[PDB]
DNA sequence: ACGAGC
DNA sequence: AGCGCGT
């Protein structure tokens, strides 16, 4: 869930 | 919420 | 270097 | 109760 490098 | 921001639900 | 969403 | 990642 986190978005730092995907976004999911 | 998907698995995926489970379904809703499961 | 990071946890979100009925 | 129920789980996914890439720059
Ligand atoms: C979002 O909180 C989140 C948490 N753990 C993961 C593990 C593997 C892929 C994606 C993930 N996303
Ligand atoms: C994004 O592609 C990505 C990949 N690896 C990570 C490791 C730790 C924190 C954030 C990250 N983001
Ligand atoms: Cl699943
Ligand atoms: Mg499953």
């Amino acid at each position: 869930x986190a978005x730092v490098x995907a976004x999911v | 919420t998907x698995p995926g921001v489970t379904x809703p639900g499961v």
